Formats: structure tokens, C-alpha cells, sequence
């Protein structure tokens, strides 16, 4: 058998759901016009989630509006949280949307979002409101992409790439069916661990110990030195890399590690990161760590990063 | 322990702002 088995891990929010959407892009054919129609309803859902996690925010961060007619707005948003449930964003609720993400308040909380939890969807979404408003919209594939769906479960695809059969699960934060979830962890060609490098300047909070990109680390750490993983690659996605460069300019990387000597280049910092990690590897004559810098919602790099991640598993069974 | 800390740790996403399908 000429087959590989892929096991997605990392903290929540670093992209994992992503690379298995993307596989289906670039390993299967794709999602069809009638798939991108059932999405229709999640694009809606999480663009009003998105607007209303910032408005919320605002309450909390104390951040009043930049015009405050827009508190009418907020009191609309709520009463037509529900009213694209099944259908179609009425164009009243497009005006409340738009005039919100236009307003200055609104907009300065945005830019705070390292001080709660603003999922990375909302820009893309909020930014293409004008587009996704039409009646006669369908999504595009990158609009899938960018979707937040809950899974209760198990997540797993397979594709056919370069003469070899893959099976990829990102095994997800559910413990139920527990046998099944046990046996993803169980004889892995490599596992590909996420992390969302864009956490660096996230504030501690109130309910961590440790701030994310270290708990990254803790967990990175304990799977990398695992007796059970002896004979499997680790492979390291350090994602989000389009935001970590624009962040990077502006929120110092001793946010992140205060015993950073060195400089706020994207260059540096990815590096000091990278070492971060890798040094957390303690078998190192008898293993090594293969480190890939992604986005993971661009179907373009990640099809060059895991073609590049295939080419070594084919380097790799070569030891026959 | 291991399979405690991996569960606990991507199960840590923003359910608020998901949606099931
Ligand atoms: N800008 C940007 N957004 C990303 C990137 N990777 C993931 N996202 C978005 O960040 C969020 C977390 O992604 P997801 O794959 O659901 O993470 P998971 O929690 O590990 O499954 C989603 O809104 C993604 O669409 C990236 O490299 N750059």
C-alpha cells in the first residue's frame, strides 16, 4: 500500500479546517455551483456573527461609536440577527452592516482586536459586503474557504495525488466516539502542526496561564517528543503569515517573548519564532522538524507547500 | 496528560462567531 496518513493538529483558530478545505480545492475537484449555494446561508451567518462580535466588543473595551446614530443600528442588528436564517440578506440588514463597518468606533475596535477574540473571517467577509448583498449571489470557492462551521466530530479527507492514496484528518476538539478519534493518532505518516503566528501579540487572558503562542508551544512540545511518534514526520505550518507581517511593524514581538534582543522585521521575527519551536524538539540526531511558512487561505501557497511536503514523503519511502 | 491537553486546546475555537451546517 502506497498509502499516506496525515494528521492535522494545533490550537483552535490555526487553520486546521483551512488545509482541509483547500485538499478538496486542489486534490479533489473542488466544491460544485450547488455546493457553493449551501453555503450561501454560512456566509450570511458569519458575517452578522462578525459584525456582532465587534459591536459587543465595543460595550466591553468601552469604545463609543464614531457617529451615534449608529446606536439605532445596533439595536437593528439584533432584531435581523435572524432574518437571512434561510434566505437573503433583506437590503435593510445590508444597510445596517455597512453603516456599522463604516463607522470610525467601530472600526478603532477592529484595529483592538488583539484584546478579545475577532475571528479572522471578518474582515474578508465585511470588506465584500457590497458583493455578497446581491439577491443573485452565489460564492465564489474562496468565499467557502473563508466559512466557520462548527464540526462535533472527526474530520477527514482523501485524495489521489503523485501515485499515492491520502488520507488527512484533523481530528478536532470532541472526544466522543472516542475509539475512532484514539485511532487518528494511530500509524500517522506525518503530522502537520498548526500554528497561527498572528497570536504573538494576543493579550494574556483572563482564563490562560500562559499567553496563546506559548500554549501553541506546550502542545507542540508534547507532540513532537511523544515515544508514539518516534517513526512519524513532523511537519511545521507556522500560518497566518499574511497577518503576522502587517502586525509585526507595529506590536513588537517581546509582546510575545519580552527576552527578544532582536528586530522587527518580518524576517527576524518569523525566524526567532521558528527557532522557538524547533527548539523544543529534544531528539534531534533522530529526528527533524520540516518547517513551512503558509497562508493557509491561499489555495496557491498551500498547493506549492504540499507538494513540496509530498516530494519528501516520496524522498522519503525511497529508504526501499 | 497528552490526549487531555490536545482536546482541551482545539476545542478552544470562537463557537459564537461558527455556525453548523
Ligand atoms: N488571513 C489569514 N486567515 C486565516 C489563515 N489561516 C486561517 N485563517 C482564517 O482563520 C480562522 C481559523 O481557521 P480554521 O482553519 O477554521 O482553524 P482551525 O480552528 O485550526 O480549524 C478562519 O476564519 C480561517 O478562514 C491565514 O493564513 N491567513
Amino acid at each position: 500500500a502506497r498509502e499516506v496518513k496525515l494528521l492535522l493538529l494545533g490550537a483552535g483558530e490555526s487553520g486546521k479546517s483551512t488545509i482541509v478545505k483547500q485538499m478538496k480545492i486542489i486534490h479533489e475537484a473542488g466544491y460544485s455551483e450547488e455546493e457553493c449555494k449551501q453555503y450561501k446561508a454560512v456566509v450570511y451567518s458569519n458575517t452578522i456573527q462578525s459584525i456582532i462580535a465587534i459591536i459587543r466588543a465595543m460595550g466591553r473595551l468601552k469604545i463609543d461609536f464614531g457617529d451615534s446614530a449608529r446606536a439605532d443600528d445596533a439595536r437593528q442588528l439584533f432584531v435581523l440577527a435572524g432574518a437571512a436564517e434561510e434566505g437573503f440578506m433583506t437590503a435593510e440588514l445590508a444597510g445596517v452592516i455597512k453603516r456599522l463597518w463604516k463607522d470610525s468606533g467601530v472600526q478603532a475596535c477592529f484595529n483592538r482586536s488583539r484584546e478579545y477574540q475577532l475571528n479572522d473571517s471578518a474582515a474578508y467577509y465585511l470588506n465584500d459586503l457590497d458583493r455578497i448583498a446581491q439577491p443573485n449571489y452565489i460564492p465564489t470557492q474562496q468565499d467557502v474557504l473563508r466559512t466557520r462551521v462548527k464540526t462535533t466530530g472527526i474530520v477527514e479527507t482523501h485524495f489521489t495525488f503523485k501515485d499515492l492514496h491520502f488520507k488527512m484528518f484533523d481530528v478536532g476538539g470532541q472526544r466522543s466516539e472516542r475509539k475512532k478519534w484514539i485511532h487518528c493518532f494511530e500509524g500517522v505518516t506525518a503530522i502537520i502542526f498548526c500554528v497561527a503566528l498572528s497570536d504573538y501579540d494576543l493579550v494574556l487572558a483572563e482564563d490562560e496561564e500562559m499567553n496563546r503562542m506559548h500554549e501553541s508551544m506546550k502542545l507542540f512540545d508534547s507532540i513532537c517528543n511523544n515515544k508514539w511518534f518516534t517513526d512519524t514526520s513532523i511537519i511545521l505550518f507556522l500560518n497566518k503569515k499574511d497577518l503576522f507581517e502587517e502586525k509585526i511593524k507595529k506590536s513588537p514581538l517581546t509582546i510575545c517573548y519580552p527576552e527578544y534582543a532582536g528586530s522587527n522585521t518580518y524576517e527576524e521575527a518569523a525566524a526567532y519564532i521558528q527557532c522557538q519551536f524547533e527548539d523544543l524538539n529534544k531528539r534531534k540526531d533522530t529526528k527533524e522538524i520540516y518547517t513551512h511558512f503558509t497562508c493557509a487561505t491561499d489555495t496557491k501557497n498551500v498547493q506549492f507547500v504540499f507538494d513540496a511536503v509530498t516530494d519528501v514523503i516520496i524522498k522519503n519511502n525511497l529508504k526501499d | 496528560d497528552f490526549f487531555s491537553l490536545i482536546l482541551r486546546s482545539q476545542a478552544k475555537r470562537m463557537d459564537e462567531q461558527r455556525v453548523l451546517l
